């Protein structure tokens, strides 16, 4: 084996998932020909 | 009032509490406990027991 | 295993020598929750567990 | 699926055979067997019915230990006549200062939803009744009564009565 | 098991005998006995039915003390005819400025799930009805009606009606 | 005991008489009376049935004010034939661009638990049905249908249909 | 609409054919097949009934693993006789020190609400019964019994018995 | 009053006509129409039954997408025979490696509470069944079966089967 | 009698049992031929 043996339990309540992606933004990904809202 | 001789009255009859509870498979009381035991022995290790030399 | 034999001599093997995956992280925990009580005529006195961690 | 665990009768656990071989219906309806306690099941494999106008019944006495005015009384029955003696069935409440052998002239009747089919009748129901003596020094009797313009015939079946003054416990595997 | 403790009729505790020996069905359906109060049980051990087209009924008056438009009315019945007079049974609502002896020309009908078997009929049901006079200075009557192309025959049974304007208390051993 | 306060039909409060004296069953089943609204009770004291194979029915139109695909539709009926025309009863859904007088060739059928007894039939049930037009520019009709290999006979009774698009309020003394 | 998910019988998932071709009713009522376990379904496409007074029955043994005095026992049946042998059906409890072939002289009876129709009978019910041996060193048997003044006839159908000592799991899409 | 909103069948919304004119009962009971999906309603206005011992049935295939051992299966039926072919009805489970045209020699039966009346039969019930193949590489079929010592007669009606693997949504005005 | 007469009630809620063994570790007990996770 190598290197982990950590732990991960947290207290609280399981809040619902909010936003599929996004922790840190880079450059643009999509180009449609203008703004779209 | 309890019936019988003196020894029958002094001892507890658990049929006297049948109408107090609802019928379940776990009798009249149940418990779930962890026993944290620790003993200081003089025994060889598992390694010493399985190795000839 | 071969990586165990080399370790007993005091040596080392890389995971490329053995052709094995590399473990980067490992996590462990216990899962808990609470209970829900029934309140109608038949289920008054009955409980149901809900595990969420 | 789940199990129901709720019912309407809750019979007695002990059943008694009818010590009699015939009955004669009349306006003073005869009692089949001596009333007892607050619960009783009566079964009869063979009963001869003679010609007459009126009825007959099976009853129980009312327990007055608990001082509550209104209580629930249950019935479960299954009767089979050989002929079709067009008849109606009901619940009857009456009072008597001694052990009764017939029905007195003052009484009340109640409707219960049965399953008439011609010679056949089945029921399993409950009715709320005032059980206190309503007149000092008297006993109250509640019975299951059959009334018709009877002819000579035969019948078989069983009748069960219960007074809800205590609750019955049962095993529930999940609870 | 547990006891149900929920029902659909809740009869009256006092029953009355029919002071009559015959009825003649008609389009103006005759009332069997004088209406009263908000609850009434009527039993008859013998009633003669003459030949005629139409029906007859047993009704009660509606209590207007509580100002609520819609209320529940219950019925429990058990009738046995000697012949098979193919008939249908329903709940009828009508209005009158005085005590009625027949059915007026304006009325409503309602269906209730009974147990026709040929000469036999049983029911135990409840229906929501608008009970306020709907026209100033009038009384409202609700009854149980039987309608057919009748011939000469005979019947026996009992009929019970109830208007749910108050609740009935009963003994519950666990509560 | 307590009162039930839960039901399966909830009739209309206004009943209508059948303006007709005969019907002829056919594969294109005739409609008894003009459909209306989302609730209708029809009673008939006398109807003549002519010989024919097929059926006849009583229906209502579907209200499309609320944009909900599936809704509950109730029925309460009580029919009495003089003979025994072995027949089965069901719930039928069909569509038409104008007011219908018969049953079109495309339709669906549904089973409901009745109480056949020979000349007699009673039911009180509810069924979920898709009520939107399923094809642009059409109306949806739901009815109660009787089908058999009919002969010449007679019948009486009443039929009531209801579409659950609103809830009915009632008086509860404890609440 | 929603699905009920609550029932009264909960059959076994495995059914057995009757290895027999005739039965003779008697006061010592014969057992149709060898009792087994706490659940059993028996179906028979053809059974010959000989003339005799008394009855016959199908039973199961009681499981005593769980120390609970009172337990629920269910039944679901459907029988069809060719003639109309006026009969009544019940639930019977008895005890025996060995495997039984008839009914002993000491037993109890219980009423259950069936659907007699003349040659036809259907039931689906549950009854609470005391299941412990009540006398040391004995087994308890509970069965479904049919009793009449039988003549020579024929019958077909199936009988299913169940003892509620465990609960059955089912799929619920929303839970 | 309130609306029930809980039921036991939940039919399909699409019904199919029987493409056949006769059936011959046998110990290898014929299948009326090709099985399909997990839900199917079949209605027939005219079916000729030839003389024979055994039965016939209408079935559906079981969906195995969800890995749950036990599931609920519903039925709603209404049949009318011209004569009285004393018969019993049940639910049958069997297995086949190809599309079946008859009933194999290995199968199970289950009781359901119907309403036999003589030529008439009605039912609306649900039963829990193990739906997984129980033997690798096989399909599971569940049907509604009628069994008797049939003679030459005729019948009409409809049969509907449903497997509870999803839930049906309906409009509730208060929620 | 001898020596105890103590008491043991505690306040709170009966949390579910977590881990069958383990209060204080000693030496190794099981030898399979390598690591097993």
């Amino acid at each position: 084996s190598k290197g982990k043996k950590r732990s991960g339990a947290r207290p609280g309540r399981p809040q619902p998932l909010r936003g599929t992606k996004g922790k840190r933004k880079g450059a643009r990904l999509w180009y449609v020909g203008g703004q779209q809202f | 009032p309890p019936s019988g001789d003196l020894q029958e009255r002094v001892l507890i009859r658990h049929h006297d509490y049948d109408q107090c509870f609802q019928s379940v498979q776990l009798l009249q009381w149940n418990s779930q406990v962890k026993f944290n035991v620790t003993v200081y022995r003089n025994l060889p290790t598992t390694r010493d027991s399985i190795m000839t030399s | 295993r071969y990586r165990d034999v080399i370790s007993s001599f005091g040596g080392k093997t890389s995971y490329d020598a053995d052709n094995r995956p590399l473990l980067v992280m490992r996590s462990n925990f216990w899962a808990s929750g609470y209970d829900v009580d029934g309140t109608d005529q038949t289920s008054l006195g009955q409980f149901s567990g809900r595990v969420q961690q | 699926m789940f199990q129901t665990f709720i019912s309407r009768h809750n019979s007695n656990f002990f059943s008694d055979k009818l010590v009699a071989t015939s009955v004669t219906p009349a306006s003073l309806a005869p009692v089949l067997q001596t009333p007892k306690a607050a619960s009783s099941t009566l079964y009869f494999n063979q009963l001869t019915v003679n010609a007459g106008n009126g009825g007959f019944l099976h009853c129980i006495q009312m327990d007055t230990s608990v001082n509550a005015a209104n209580q629930v009384v249950s019935v479960g029955a299954d009767i089979a006549f050989d002929a079709d003696p067009k008849f109606f069935a009901c619940l009857v409440r009456f009072e008597s200062a001694s052990v009764p052998t017939t029905l007195p002239t003052d009484y009340d009747v109640y409707p219960l939803d049965g399953r008439h089919d011609g010679g056949y009748y089945t029921v399993k129901d409950c009715v709320t009744i005032d059980v206190l003596p309503r007149e000092p020094g008297n006993n109250v009797y509640v019975g299951f009564m059959v009334w018709s313009n009877f002819t000579a015939t035969k019948c078989r079946g069983l009748v069960s009565l219960n007074q809800v003054i205590k609750e019955i416990i049962c095993l529930q595997p999940l609870k």
